[PDB]
């Protein structure tokens, strides 16, 4: 279930509009992700994150 | 200027004395003009 | 065949003291803070953070 | 509770504390803390919705919902709309004082 990013968005706020909680649905975000966390906090406008089922 | 930009123009007089204070202010008289007249002391990043 | 694992460790990031960090941050701080900072600024909530 | 100032880290308690608290939660957003997206007002979103009899009654449910939940130490009193200017809305916001 990939999803593109914008050039604000942040990693919390978007896993809560797919997920519903946070409880342990960020860090398996970095987790499931080759790269994420190397990259800057604040996204690029074009980076691919693929969020992960049964969080 | 200030008259024609409806300002207030706040000046600011010497750090002389006292008498040099009021001697600088008598000049004006105008009443869009704020004078405050002892000089900050303030730190500084550069300078240390 | 010589075991590598016998010798004093290699160090890939510097390992600094605790005091030196310290006043690493603080210098941060100050730059960041410029034209603001005042002793009451330095209070003792802010300095445990 | 103790708690420190916003600026200038002073230990204060009951008197700024009880302000920086309420006054910090009607301009702070939904989803600006760091994983806690349930913290903040929906009063960033109330900015530009018609201002009818049914907006008051969710801004003064909004100010008794973020401050109910975030804030137990302030009894909120009355949120009148007391004045409509220039599309400016004036709603007074008077709040007991606890501790």
């Amino acid at each position: 279930t990939t999803c593109r990013t914008a050039d604000g968005d942040m990693l919390d706020s978007l896993c809560y509009h797919v997920y519903g909680h946070l409880l342990g649905c960020v860090e398996a975000t970095l987790d499931a992700n080759p790269g994420l966390a190397d990259e800057q906090q604040p996204f690029r406008a074009g980076l691919l994150i693929s969020f992960p089922d049964m969080p | 200027l200030a008259e024609k930009l409806r300002a207030i123009a706040i000046l600011d007089g010497p750090n002389s004395t006292d008498e040099a204070a009021v001697a600088y202010a008598k000049n004006f008289g105008s009443k869009r003009l704020f004078m405050v007249d002892p000089g900050v002391q303030v730190w500084d990043s550069a300078t240390n | 065949i010589i075991d590598l694992s016998q010798l004093p460790e290699p160090e890939v990031i510097e390992n600094l003291d605790f005091e030196t960090i310290y006043q690493e941050l603080l210098g941060d701080f100050r730059e960041a803070m410029a034209g603001e900072w005042t002793a009451e600024v330095e209070s003792d909530p802010v300095l445990k953070l | 509770m103790i708690g420190m100032d916003r600026r200038s880290g002073l230990p204060l308690s009951g008197l700024a504390h009880l302000k920086q608290s309420v006054e910090d939660i009607l301009t702070t957003p939904l989803g600006s803390r760091r994983m806690r997206p349930e913290y903040g007002s929906k009063l960033r979103r109330m900015v530009d919705m018609p201002v009818s009899e049914g907006w008051k009654s969710a801004v003064q449910a909004e100010v008794a919902r973020s401050l109910g939940r975030w804030e137990p130490r302030i009894g909120l009193s009355a949120v009148r709309v007391v004045a409509v200017v220039d599309g400016r809305v004036d709603l007074l916001l008077s709040g007991v004082f606890e501790g």
